[PDB]
C-alpha cells in the first residue's frame, strides 16, 4: 500500500495524523515489525489492529444551540431570534475542513431606536425647521414599519477652545453673538439632551427649546458627538434587541481627526465614553476628533447605523464620506423635494435591504469560505452578503472552516454575525491534533537503549542521530539498509539522493536551506512554485512541494483572492450583473460588455427591455420573471397606472412594446430624481377593434 | 540597518512639557561641538504671568545628557494700555517648531495670541524667534494689520518652518484667510536687519507670500507641513507644503517656486479624511541629484486581506525626473491605528552606500502603543519598500501615548564617525532619543581547496602519531575587509572550517584535518583594511579506502566567519556591523576520484537540445511558453553539472513542469548576477555517464520593443571539470506573431417603432424633432479584444436615407467616442432641425454613406459611433402603403489596414454587422 | 448668488426692505 499516509506518517502518531485527514495509526504491539503503522483505516483494518489500538479521530461540527427563527419582533413569548443555529462546536483535524451553514432573517415589527445628533451652530439657524415637531414626524412615519419605537437626541457645536470659540471679548464667552448685537447661546462640544424614551410628548417639547450657538470656522466636528453617542450606550439608552439608528443632521463640512493640532490637541481619540453626570463631553477640549477607522470599528461593535441627514450644498460630501463607513446612508433635508418626513424610514429601508456577514476573533490558523443562497436556491459562491432584501426576507449562508496544519492550544471561540444586529452564531473551535498515545506511554527513560532511550507510543526511538528500529542504528555496517526499502521501487537510487540509507531508516537531512523530511526523503519544504520572485506568491507555506494558501487566498500558486469588493460596482450588484467575479476581477460574460465591473455596454439593449419584464410580471402577472419567481426581488421600482401617460420635457424616457395579446403597452420611467426610479404605465393598451 | 539600538543617548525634560515634540541638530560654525535642539511647547518659564510658555532646550551630547533652556525671550506680555495686554504668551506652544541652519536657531510659538491694535481680541497669529547666538529678533509675519479670520488673525504662523540653502526662511500658517492657509518666505538677513522692537507689524522687503483665494478654498490648512527642495532648473530651493484638508478633504500638496512664489506642481490625495499632506519631506533617494517628494497620509485606510478597510496609513514616494513628471509609488503601513505616515525624516546616507535614506514613523504602533520607526534604504531604482531596520520605543504610557516617533531629525553626523545619526522624540513621555549609526564593513571571503578530485590510491603525505602515509589535500581560506568612515585599522574575526558538511547529521564524516584529527577547526584571524586578501593554509586528509561509506557524495568544505564585536569606537563601544546583504559563509566541494578512466581524469561530452512546441507567440499577451530541454552527458562524470538557460530582457521564469512523469522535477533557480539574468538547473553532482535528463521550463513572455520579430534563448550546460567542462551553446528562437481579435457590434435604440405615432400631425415645414417623429438611435462599436494592437483602420457605414424619394431615418447628428474621425458623403441635417415585411437595406434604397478613420486601438479599447436619427413619419402615412411593415436596415464594416509592429506577417481583418429598426403597425 | 464664510447663516427675509441685494426668499423668511 504505497499511499501518502504510509510515506510521511511512519515516524509517530503525532506526525501521522498531520499527514492527511485520511490517515490512521496502530497503537498496540500487534505485529510490531515488517508492517506499516500510518496507513488508512481500512488498510489498518485488514491487517488487524481493529481494537482501541487504532487511533483515528474524525472532524465534526456539532450544533449546541439552534432556536427557531422568530416570526415577529414583539417579545411576547420568549425573545427575538434572527439567526440559527447559535452555537456550533467545531472539532478539527490537521489540514482538515468541515462545512456548515447559517440562516438569517430580518424579522418584522422589530423595535427601533433613533438617536438624533443636532448641529446647533449658527449656520443651522436657517435649518431648524426639521427638528420642529420631530417626534411626531418620527412616529408618524416609522409606525408603518414598527411598533415599540424609542427616540432621544443630543446637540453639538464644536470644540470650545480657540481657534474655534469666540473667547476674545469677555461678553462673547456667554454670548458668542456679541457682534451683530444679537443674542445666541454659549458653545459646547457635545450635549446629551434627552435619553431615548417612548413619549413623543416630552420629546417634541424638549426639541422646541433648542436654539443655535456660534463659532468661527465652518467645520463643526460632530464626529466627537457620533463617537460619544455610540460608546456611551448606558447614558444614551441603546436597548438590546432593537435597531439602533444614529441620525446626524448638519449644515456644512465637518472636522476630521488631526484637525485638533491647530488647537494644541494632540491626544488621539480613545473611543471610550467620556460623557459624565453633566451630560457633557468632558474631553472635548483635550482629545482629538475621531478617525473614520475608529468610528467604523465602534459603530460596528455597538451595532449602530449612522444616517446622514444633510442639506443639498453638502450632500455630495457625506455621500462621499458614507462610502468610507460601509452601511451608512445620506438623505437631503429640504422641503424642495418629494419626501423629507419620510427621510429616516426611507433610509431604514436601505439599511435592512442587505445582509452582510462579519467575523470577530477568528483564529489566525482558520480560513472561512462562503457560499450564498440569497434567492430561491440560487447558490452563489464567495458571497457573504445578500442584497435587495426587504424587511421580512430570509437568507441562507453556507460556510466552510479549514485549518492549515493545526495549532496546539486551548479551544478558541469566534463569532459569525450579521452587520448591525445583536444575534450571532458563536463557533467554539477545538483542535484534535494529538492522539491518546503520549500519556499512555511508559517514561521516556531507561528503555530500549544502553543509555537514555525514549519510546513507547508505537516504536523504539533510541538516542540522537541513531534511533534504532529496535535500538542503535549505527555507523557503517551495510546492515539492514540493503536498498530493499529506502527506495519506493528497487530500480531507483537510494532515498532520493540528498540522502543515503544507513540503517532501515535513512536520515537524509543534508542541510539544504530550509528543512527536509520524508521516509524516502521525497519531501521538499521549499521550491513549491513562484508567481513573482516569492514562493507561493508570499501568501502560502510550502509543504512537500505543495502550496498551502494563507487565509483569503486560493490557487495552485496562491495568487487568486477570495475578495469580491473589487468586483462590486457603484450600483451595488457585483460585476454590474453581467459578469462573474474570479480572483477579485470581473470576467464579463455578456455580449459587448466590458470594464472593470462590466459597467460599460453601449451595445446592450436599452432599459426599455428589462423594465418591460417588470411591467409584465407586476402588472400582468406574466412573462419570464413570473416563471422564475424573481419578480418580487428584481422589480423593486414602484409601478403606477397613469391613465393616458403624463409627459414633461424634463428627461422622461418613453418605452413601448407589444405583449402576447397583440396589444401595444406604452410606459415611461422617470429616472432617479430622489434616487427613486418610478415607472408609469398607461392603462388601456392599444388593442385591435372588432 | 546600522543604528545602534542598545546604547542610545536618552534625554528627558519636565513632566507634561511635551519635551520631544520637535527636534533638530545644532551645528554651530564657531565650535567643533554639536548639540541637540528639543522643543517643549508646554514647559513652564520664568516669564512673569506666563503659564506654560514653552522652551527650546539645547542638550550637551558630550556626556551627562544635560539639557538647558535657550533664552529667546524672558519678558512677559507687552501692553496696549494701562491694564490691556497687547499679547498673550500663556499657552502659546513656543517650541512646537524648531529649525537650525549653521548658527541661526528659529523657534516658533504657533498658539501665541494677540490683541489687535483695533479691538480687544485674542487672535492666534503665532510668533517666532530667530537667534544668532548674540542677537535675538522676533519674526511674526502674520501679525500684520490684516487681522481677522477674514485675513491673518488666525494664521498661526510658525506651525511649520524650514530653511533654504540661501538662508531663506519658509514659514507655514494654516489659519490665514478662513483657514485657507498661507506660506510666507523671508530672507534671514531682512529678518534681522528690519527688526524694530517698537514696531509690532514689520514689513520685510523681498517677502514671498501666498495671497487669499476664493472662499471655496476655506479650511484647507495650507502650511500644516513644509519642506524645501529644488524642482526647477535653478539652484534655488522651492517650497513644498502640505495642505491636508484641501480638495473636499482628499488633501493636496502645493509646490511653490523659490524665486517668486509661483505655483509649480500639485499632488492630490486618493482618499478622504486620510490627511494626505500631514507631513512632507524632500530628499534625493535614487542618487540622480534630483530631489524627491515624500507625502504622508497617516489615517489612510487601505484594503486588508479580507477586503475590509483598515486605518494603516500611507506614504507617497514621488521620484523627480528630468522633465517635470513624477514617478509616484505608494507605501502602506503595517499595523492598524499606528498612524504610519506621521513623521518622515531624511537620514542622508545612513550606510554610505552612495544613496540617501529615509525614516518613517508610526508613533502609535508597536507593542503596547509604544511607537515604531522604520528605516528605509534608497537605491538606484528608488526607495526600497521593505524596511531594513525597526526602532522600537522603550517607554510606556503615563497619561497620553508616548508618541515615540512623532518628531524626528537625521542627516547630521554628531559622533563624527562618518555616518549620519538620528534623533527621535516622544512628547508623551517627555523624552528624546539619539541613535548613532554603526560603521558598515564589506568583507569578501575566499576558500580554495587543492586538488578537488581526491585519489585515495595516491597517499603522498605522512600522518602525525602513527606515520601511515595517507592521502591528503589542502584547504586555503582568504579574508579581506574594507569600510568607509571611522573604523579600527585591524579587525579580528573567528573563522570556522567544517569538512563534509552534508554529513555530521549522524553519518560518517569522510575527511579530517591532518594534525587535529577532527573535521572541525577554529582560528583567530586578524586582517587590516583595504584589499590585501590575506589567506591561510591547512591540511586535511581522507580516511582509509575501506573505512568510511561511499564515493559519490562530494566533500563539501564549509567556512563561516564571525566578527568579535569589540574593537569599537571607544565611545560607549560603538561596535561596527557587517554589510547587510553579504554571505557570512562560503563553501567549496571536493570529489573522490571514481570512474574517471585510465587518464585519471573525467572528461565528459555535454549536449543540450530543445524544441519549441509553440513556434509562435502573440505580442500583446502574456503567453505561457514551455521549453523542452534535453541535457545528456555521454562522456565521463561531470562534477557539479548545471543547466544555464539565459533568458532575454523580455521574459522570466515560472517553474518546472511536474504534471507529467515523462519530464523531470529538476531543481531550478532564477539568477541575476553579473549583468545577465538566467536560469540554472541542477543536473546532478556528479552527472554520471549516459545520463539523459529531460524536463520542461514554463515561462511568460512580454515583447520589449514593438519591432522585435523574435525571442532568442541560449542553452548551455557547464561543469566544474578541468577539461571538456561545457556543452556547445544552443540558441532556440521563438517567433513573435500578431493576433488582433477585432469585432464590430451594433444596436438600435429603440429597435421598433409602432404606428401610428401619438400626437403626430403633418407639419407643412417641420422644425423640431416632435414635428418629424420619434428618435431612432443606432450605436455602432468597433472593439479590439485580441492581444495585438493596430495603428489604423477604416470603418464604413451604409445608411438608408431615402426610398422612392422619401426620407426614412433623418440623421440629425452623429457623435464619436474614441480615436476616430467620421465624414458623411451627404450633409447631415439640411433643414437645421433643433433639439409580410419589407426590408429596406441601402441595396434597394438611396444610401447615405458615413466613412470613419480609426486610429490606434489597443488590447481593450473601443471606438464607437453614435447616430441620432428621426423617423420621417410623413413618409409612412401615405400611399407609402400605410399598414405595411418595414425593416430599416443599416450595415457597418471595418478593415484593419495597419499595425504598429513592423517586420511581421500581418494579415488584414475585415468584418461587418447590420442593425435594423422595424417600424410596423400594431393596430389597423 | 451671495453667501458668507464660516458659521454663516442668511439673516432674515422681509424682502424688498432688509437685505441689500440677496438672491432668494421663501420659507422661514431668510435672505439669499
Ligand atoms: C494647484 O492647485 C491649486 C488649488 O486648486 C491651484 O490654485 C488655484 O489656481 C486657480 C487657477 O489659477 C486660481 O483661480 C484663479 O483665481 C484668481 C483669483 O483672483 C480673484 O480676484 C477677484 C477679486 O480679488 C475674485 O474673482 C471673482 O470671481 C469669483 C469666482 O471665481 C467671485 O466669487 C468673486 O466675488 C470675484 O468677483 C476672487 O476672490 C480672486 O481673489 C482669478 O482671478 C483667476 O481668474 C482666471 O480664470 C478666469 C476664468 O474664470 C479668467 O476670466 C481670468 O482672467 C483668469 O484667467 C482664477 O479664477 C485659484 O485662485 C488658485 N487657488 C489657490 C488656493 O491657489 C493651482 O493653480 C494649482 N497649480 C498647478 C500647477 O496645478
Ligand atoms: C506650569 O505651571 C502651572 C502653574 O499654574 C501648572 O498649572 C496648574 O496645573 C495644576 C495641575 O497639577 C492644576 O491643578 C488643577 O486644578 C484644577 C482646578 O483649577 C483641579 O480640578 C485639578 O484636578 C483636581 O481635581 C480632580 C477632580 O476634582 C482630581 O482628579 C485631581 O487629582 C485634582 O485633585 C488640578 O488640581 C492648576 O489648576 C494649574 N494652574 C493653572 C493652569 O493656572 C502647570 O501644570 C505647570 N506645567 C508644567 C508642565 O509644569
Ligand atoms: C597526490 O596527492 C598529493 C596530495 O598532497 C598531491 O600533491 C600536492 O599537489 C598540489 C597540487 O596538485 C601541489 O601543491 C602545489 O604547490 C605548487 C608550488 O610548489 C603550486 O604552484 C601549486 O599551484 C598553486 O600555485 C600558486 C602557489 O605558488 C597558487 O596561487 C595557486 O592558486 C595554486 O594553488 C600547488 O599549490 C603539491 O605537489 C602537493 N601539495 C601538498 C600540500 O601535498 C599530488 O599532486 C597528487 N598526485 C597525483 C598523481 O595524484
Ligand atoms: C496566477 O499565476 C498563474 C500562472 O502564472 C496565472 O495563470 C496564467 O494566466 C491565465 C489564467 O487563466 C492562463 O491563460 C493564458 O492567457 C491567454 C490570454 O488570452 C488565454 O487565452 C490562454 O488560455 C492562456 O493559457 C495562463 O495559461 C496561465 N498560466 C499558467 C502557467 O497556468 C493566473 O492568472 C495568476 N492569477 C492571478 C490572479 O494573477
Ligand atoms: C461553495 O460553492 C461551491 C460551488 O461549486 C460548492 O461546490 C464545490 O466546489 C469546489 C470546487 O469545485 C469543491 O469544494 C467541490 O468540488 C464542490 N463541492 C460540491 C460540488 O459538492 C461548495 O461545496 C460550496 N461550499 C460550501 C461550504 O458551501
Ligand atoms: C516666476 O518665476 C517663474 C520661473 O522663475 C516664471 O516662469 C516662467 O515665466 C515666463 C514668463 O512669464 C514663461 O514664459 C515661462 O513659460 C515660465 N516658465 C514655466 C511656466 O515653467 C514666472 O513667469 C515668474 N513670474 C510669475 C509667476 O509671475
Ligand atoms: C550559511 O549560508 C547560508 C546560505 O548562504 C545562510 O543561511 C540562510 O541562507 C538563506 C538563503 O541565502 C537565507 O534566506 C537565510 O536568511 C540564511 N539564514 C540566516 C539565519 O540568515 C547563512 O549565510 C549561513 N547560515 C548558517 C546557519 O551558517
Ligand atoms: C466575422 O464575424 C463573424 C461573427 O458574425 C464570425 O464568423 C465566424 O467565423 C467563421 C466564419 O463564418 C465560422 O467558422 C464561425 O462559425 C463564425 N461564427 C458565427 C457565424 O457565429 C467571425 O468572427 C468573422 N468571420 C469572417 C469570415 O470574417
Ligand atoms: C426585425 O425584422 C427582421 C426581419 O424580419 C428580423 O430578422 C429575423 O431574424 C430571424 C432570426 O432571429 C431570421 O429568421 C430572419 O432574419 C428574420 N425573421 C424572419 C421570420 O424573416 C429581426 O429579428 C426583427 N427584429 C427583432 C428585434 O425581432
Ligand atoms: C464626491 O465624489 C465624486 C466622485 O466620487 C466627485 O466627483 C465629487 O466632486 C465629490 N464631491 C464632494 C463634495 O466630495
Ligand atoms: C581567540 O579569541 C578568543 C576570544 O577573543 C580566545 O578565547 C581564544 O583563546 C583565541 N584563540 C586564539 C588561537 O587566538
Ligand atoms: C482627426 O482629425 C484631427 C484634426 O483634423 C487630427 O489631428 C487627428 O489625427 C485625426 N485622427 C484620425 C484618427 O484621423
Ligand atoms: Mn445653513
Ligand atoms: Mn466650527
Ligand atoms: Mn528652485
Ligand atoms: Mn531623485
Ligand atoms: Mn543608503
Ligand atoms: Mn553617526
Ligand atoms: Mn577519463
Ligand atoms: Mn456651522
Amino acid at each position: 500500500g504505497p499511499n501518502i499516509c504510509t510515506t510521511r506518517g511512519v515516524s509517530s502518531c503525532q506526525q501521522c495524523l498531520a499527514v492527511s485527514p485520511m490517515c490512521a495509526w496502530c497503537s498496540d504491539e500487534a505485529l510490531p515489525l515488517g508492517s506499516p503503522r500510518c496507513d488508512l483505516k481500512e488498510n489498518l483494518l485488514k491487517d488487524n489492529c481493529a481494537p482501541e489500538s487504532i487511533e483515528f479521530p474524525v472532524s465534526e461540527a456539532r450544533v449546541l444551540e439552534d432556536r427557531p427563527l422568530s416570526d415577529k419582533g414583539s417579545g411576547d413569548s420568549s425573545q427575538v431570534t434572527q439567526v440559527s443555529p447559535q452555537r456550533i462546536a467545531l472539532r478539527l483535524r490537521p489540514d482538515d475542513s468541515k462545512n456548515f451553514s447559517i440562516q438569517v432573517r430580518q424579522v418584522e415589527d422589530y423595535p427601533v431606536d433613533i438617536y438624533y445628533l443636532m448641529d446647533l451652530s449658527y449656520s443651522m439657524k436657517d435649518d431648524l425647521w426639521s427638528i420642529q415637531n420631530l417626534g411626531t414626524k418620527l412616529a408618524t412615519q416609522m409606525r408603518k414599519l414598527t411598533s415599540n419605537l424609542r427616540i432621544g437626541f443630543g446637540a453639538f457645536v464644536d470644540k470650545p477652545v480657540s481657534p474655534y470659540m469666540y473667547i476674545s471679548p469677555p461678553e462673547a464667552l456667554e454670548n458668542p453673538c456679541y457682534d451683530m448685537k444679537t443674542t445666541c447661546l454659549p458653545m459646547f462640544g457635545y450635549k446629551h439632551v434627552l435619553t431615548l424614551t417612548d413619549q413623543v410628548t416630552r420629546f417634541n417639547e424638549e426639541v422646541k427649546k433648542q436654539s443655535v450657538s456660534r463659532n468661527r470656522d465652518a467645520p463643526e466636528g460632530g464626529f466627537d458627538a457620533i463617537m460619544q453617542a455610540t460608546v456611551c450606550d448606558e447614558k444614551i439608552g441603546w436597548r438590546n434587541d432593537a435597531s439602533h439608528l444614529l441620525v446626524f443632521t448638519t449644515d456644512a463640512k465637518t472636522h476630521i481627526a488631526l484637525d485638533g493640532r491647530l488647537a494644541g490637541i494632540v491626544q488621539p481619540n480613545d473611543g471610550q465614553c467620556h460623557v459624565g453626570s453633566d451630560n457633557h463631553y468632558s474631553a472635548s477640549t483635550t482629545m482629538d476628533y475621531p478617525s473614520l477607522g475608529l468610528m467604523t470599528e465602534k459603530l460596528s461593535q455597538k451595532n449602530i447605523n449612522l444616517i446622514f441627514a444633510v442639506t443639498e450644498n453638502v450632500v455630495n460630501l457625506y455621500q462621499n464620506y458614507s462610502e468610507l463607513i460601509p452601511g451608512t446612508t445620506v438623505g437631503v433635508l429640504s422641503m424642495d423635494s418629494s419626501n423629507v418626513l419620510q427621510l429616516i424610514v426611507d433610509a431604514y429601508g436601505k439599511i435592512r435591504s442587505k445582509v452582510e456577514l462579519e467575523v470577530r476573533d477568528l483564529p489566525e490558523e482558520l480560513s472561512l469560505s462562503f457560499n450564498a443562497t440569497c434567492l430561491n436556491n440560487e447558490v452563489i459562491p464567495g458571497l457573504k452578503s445578500c442584497m435587495g432584501l426587504k424587511i421580512g426576507d430570509t437568507v441562507s449562508f453556507s460556510i466552510e472552516a479549514k485549518v492549515r496544519g493545526c495549532p496546539q492550544e486551548k479551544e478558541k471561540s469566534f463569532t459569525i454575525k450579521p452587520v448591525g444586529f445583536k444575534d450571532s452564531l458563536i463557533v467554539q473551535v477545538t483542535f484534535d491534533c494529538d492522539c491518546a498515545c503520549q500519556a499512555q506511554a511508559e517514561p521516556n527513560s531507561h528503555r530500549c537503549n544502553n543509555g537514555n532511550g525514549t519510546f513507547e507510543c508505537g516504536v523504539c526511538r533510541c538516542g540522537p542521530g541513531w534511533l534504532g528500529s529496535q535500538c542503535e542504528c549505527s555507523e557503517e555496517d551495510y546492515r539492514p539498509s540493503q536498498q530493499d526499502e529506502c527506495s519506493p521501487r528497487e530500480g531507483q537510487p537510494v532515498c532520493s539522493q540528498r540522502g543515503e540509507c544507513l540503517c532501515g531508516q535513512c536520515v537524509c537531512h543534508s542541510s539544504d536551506f530550509g528543512k527536509i523530511t520524508g521516509k524516502y526523503c521525497e519531501c521538499d519544504d521549499f521550491s513549491c512554485v513562484r508567481y513573482k520572485g516569492e514562493m507561493c506568491s508570499g501568501h502560502g507555506q510550502c509543504s512537500c512541494g505543495d502550496c498551502l494558501c494563507d487565509s483569503d487566498w486560493t490557487g495552485y500558486y496562491c495568487n487568486c483572492t477570495t475578495r469580491t469588493d473589487t468586483c462590486m460596482s457603484s450600483n451595488g450588484l457585483l460585476c454590474s450583473g453581467r459578469g462573474k467575479c474570479e480572483c477579485g476581477s470581473c470576467v464579463c460574460i455578456q455580449p459587448g460588455s466590458y470594464g472593470d465591473t462590466c459597467e460599460k455596454c453601449p451595445t446592450c439593449p436599452d432599459a426599455c427591455t428589462f423594465k418591460k419584464e417588470c411591467v409584465e410580471c407586476k402588472k400582468f402577472d406574466r412573462g419570464a420573471l413570473h416563471d422564475e419567481n424573481t419578480c418580487n426581488r428584481y422589480c423593486r421600482d414602484e409601478i403606477e397606472s397613469v391613465k393616458e401617460l403624463k409627459d414633461t420635457g424634463k428627461d422622461a424616457v418613453n418605452c413601448t412594446y407589444k405583449n402576447e395579446d397583440d396589444c401595444v403597452v406604452r410606459f415611461q420611467y422617470y429616472e432617479d430624481s430622489s434616487g427613486k426610479s418610478i415607472l408609469y404605465v398607461v392603462e388601456e393598451p392599444e388593442c385591435p377593434k372588432g | 540597518f546600522n543604528l545602534d539600538v542598545d546604547s542610545p543617548a536618552e534625554y528627558s525634560g519636565p513632566e507634561g512639557s511635551y519635551f520631544g515634540f520637535a527636534v533638530d541638530f545644532f551645528v554651530p560654525s564657531a565650535s567643533s561641538r554639536m548639540f541637540l535642539l528639543v522643543g517643549a511647547p508646554k514647559a513652564n518659564t520664568t516669564q512673569p504671568g506666563i503659564v506654560e510658555g514653552g522652551q527650546v532646550l539645547k542638550c550637551d551630547w558630550s556626556s551627562t545628557r544635560r539639557c538647558q533652556p535657550i533664552e529667546f525671550d524672558a519678558t512677559g506680555n507687552r501692553d496696549y494700555a494701562k491694564d490691556d495686554p497687547l499679547e498673550f504668551k500663556s499657552h502659546q506652544w513656543f517650541g512646537a517648531s524648531v529649525r537650525s541652519k549653521q548658527d541661526k536657531i528659529l523657534a516658533c510659538a504657533p498658539l501665541y495670541h494677540w490683541r489687535t491694535e483695533m479691538k480687544q481680541e485674542r487672535e492666534p497669529v503665532g510668533t517666532c524667534f530667530l537667534q544668532d547666538g548674540t542677537k535675538t529678533v522676533e519674526y511674526a509675519p502674520c501679525r500684520s494689520q490684516d487681522i481677522d479670520a477674514d485675513g491673518q488673525g488666525f494664521c498661526q504662523g510658525g506651525f511649520s518652518i524650514d530653511f533654504t540653502k540661501a538662508d531663506r526662511v519658509l514659514l507655514g500658517g494654516p489659519g490665514s484667510f478662513y483657514w485657507q492657509g498661507q506660506l510666507i518666505s523671508d530672507q534671514v538677513a531682512e529678518i534681522v536687519s528690519k527688526y524694530d522692537p517698537n514696531v509690532y507689524s514689520i514689513k520685510y522687503n523681498n517677502q514671498l507670500a501666498t495671497r487669499t483665494a476664493q472662499a471655496i478654498f476655506d479650511d484647507s490648512y495650507l502650511g500644516y507641513s513644509v519642506a524645501v527642495g529644488d524642482f526647477n532648473g535653478d539652484g534655488i530651493d522651492d517650497f513644498v507644503s502640505g495642505v491636508p484638508r484641501a480638495a473636499r478633504t482628499l488633501g493636496m500638496v502645493y509646490i511653490y517656486d523659490g524665486k517668486n512664489m509661483s505655483s509649480l506642481y500639485n499632488f492630490t490625495g486618493e482618499q478622504m479624511a486620510a490627511y494626505f499632506g500631514f507631513s512632507v519631506a524632500a530628499t534625493d533617494i535614487n542618487g540622480d541629484d534630483y530631489a524627491d517628494v515624500f507625502i504622508g497620509a497617516p489615517l489612510f485606510m487601505d484594503r486588508g486581506s479580507d477586503g475590509k478597510l483598515q486605518e494603516v496609513g500611507q506614504v507617497s514616494v514621488s521620484l523627480q525626473r528630468a522633465s517635470g513628471d513624477f514617478q509616484t509609488t505608494k507605501l502602506n503601513g503595517f499595523e492598524v491605528f499606528a498612524r504610519f505616515g506621521s513623521a518622515i525624516a531624511p537620514l542622508g546616507d545612513l550606510d554610505q552606500d552612495g544613496f540617501n535614506d529615509i525614516a518613517i514613523a508610526a508613533p502609535y504602533g508597536g507593542e503596547d502603543k509604544k511607537g515604531i520607526v522604520y528605516i528605509f534604504n534608497g537605491r538606484s531604482t528608488g526607495l526600497n519598500a521593505v524596511p531594513s531596520q525597526i526602532l522600537e520605543g522603550q517607554w510606556a504610557a503615563r497619561s497620553m501615548p508616548p508618541s515615540f516617533g512623532y518628531s524626528m531629525k537625521g542627516a547630521t553626523d554628531i559622533d563624527k564617525n562618518g555616518y549620519p545619526d538620528l534623533i527621535v522624540g516622544a512628547f508623551g513621555v517627555d523624552r528624546a532619543i539619539l541613535y548613532r549609526a554603526r560603521p558598515v564593513i564589506t568583507v569578501n571571503a575566499g576558500l580554495e581547496v587543492y586538488p578537488s578530485i581526491l585519489n585515495q590510491d595516491n597517499k603522498t603525505c605522512s600522518l602525525p602519531g602513527t606515520a601511515l602515509k595517507v592521502s591528503c589535500f589542502n584547504v586555503r581560506f582568504c579574508l579581506k575587509a574594507d569600510g568607509k568612515g571611522v573604523l579600527p585599522r585591524k579587525l579580528n574575526f573567528q573563522v570556522e572550517l567544517l569538512l563534509d558538511k552534508l554529513k555530521q547529521k549522524g553519518a560518517i564524516r569522510r575527511a579530517l584535518f591532518l594534525y587535529s584529527r577532527s573535521p572541525s577547526h577554529s582560528k583567530n584571524m586578524t586582517i587590516s583594511r583595504g584589499g590585501l586578501m590575506q589567506c591561510e593554509e591547512l591540511i586535511a586528509y581522507l580516511r582509509d579506502e575501506s573505512e568510511f561509506r561511499d564515493k559519490l557524495t562530494p566533500i563539501t568544505i564549509f567556512m563561516e566567519y564571525r566578527l568579535d564585536y569589540r574593537t569599537a569606537a571607544d565611545t560607549t563601544g560603538l561596535q561596527p556591523i557587517l554589510n547587510q546583504f553579504t554571505p557570512a559563509n562560503i563553501s567549496r566541494q571536493a570529489h573522490i576520484l571514481l570512474d574517471c578512466g585510465e587518464d585519471n581524469v573525467c572528461k565528459p561530452k555535454l549536449e543540450v537540445s530543445v524544441d519549441s512546441d509553440q513556434k509562435k507567440i502573440y505580442i500583446g499577451d502574456d503567453n505561457p511558453l514551455t521549453l523542452i530541454v534535453k541535457a545528456q552527458n555521454q562522456g565521463e562524470g561531470a562534477y557539479e553539472a548545471e543547466l544555464i538557460v539565459s533568458i532575454p530582457l523580455q521574459a522570466d521564469f515560472i517553474g518546472v513542469v511536474r504534471n507529467n512523469e515523462a519530464l523531470a522535477r529538476l531543481s531550478c533557480a532564477f539568477k541575476t548576477e553579473n549583468q545577465t539574468r538566467q536560469v540554472v538547473c541542477d543536473l546532478g553532482n556528479p552527472m554520471k555517464a549516459g545520463t539523459q535528463l529531460l524536463a520542461g521550463l514554463r515561462f511568460s513572455v512580454h515583447q520589449q520593443s514593438e519591432m522585435d520579430t523574435s525571442v532568442k534563448f541560449d542553452l548551455q550546460i557547464q561543469s566544474s571539470n578541468l577539461f571538456d567542462k561545457v556543452s556547445p551553446v544552443v540558441s532556440h528562437k521563438v517567433d513573435l506573431a500578431v493576433l488582433a481579435a477585432v469585432e464590430i457590434r451594433g444596436v438600435s435604440s429603440p429597435d421598433h417603432v409602432f404606428l401610428p405615432i401619438p400626437n403626430w400631425e403633418h407639419k407643412e415645414n417641420p422644425e423640431t424633432e416632435e414635428d418629424v417623429g420619434p428618435v431612432v438611435q443606432h450605436i455602432y462599436e468597433l472593439r479590439n479584444n485580441g492581444p495585438s494592437s493596430f495603428s489604423k483602420a477604416m470603418l464604413h457605414l451604409q445608411w438608408p436615407y431615402k426610398y422612392n424619394n422619401n426620407t426614412l431615418l433623418y440623421i440629425l447628428h452623429y457623435d464619436i467616442d474614441g480615436p476616430m474621425n467620421c465624414t458623411s458623403d451627404m450633409e447631415i441635417n439640411p433643414l437645421r432641425i433643433k433639439i409580410d415585411i419589407h426590408t429596406l437595406g441601402c441595396g434597394v434604397a438611396q444610401c447615405l454613406k458615413i466613412v470613419c478613420q480609426v486610429g490606434r486601438l489597443d488590447r481593450g479599447k473601443s471606438a464607437i459611433l453614435y447616430v441620432k436619427s428621426l423617423l420621417w413619419t410623413e413618409t409612412f402615412m401615405n400611399k407609402e402603403n400605410q399598414n405595411h411593415s418595414y425593416s430599416l436596415k443599416s450595415s457597418a464594416s471595418f478593415n484593419v489596414i495597419e499595425f504598429p509592429y513592423k517586420n511581421l506577417p500581418i494579415e488584414d481583418i475585415t468584418n461587418s454587422t447590420l442593425v435594423t429598426t422595424n417600424v410596423t403597425w400594431g393596430i389597423q | 448668488c451671495p453667501q458668507g464664510r464660516g458659521d454663516w447663516a442668511p439673516t432674515s427675509c422681509k424682502q424688498d426692505s432688509d437685505c441689500l441685494a440677496g438672491c432668494v426668499c421663501g420659507p422661514n423668511g431668510f435672505c439669499g
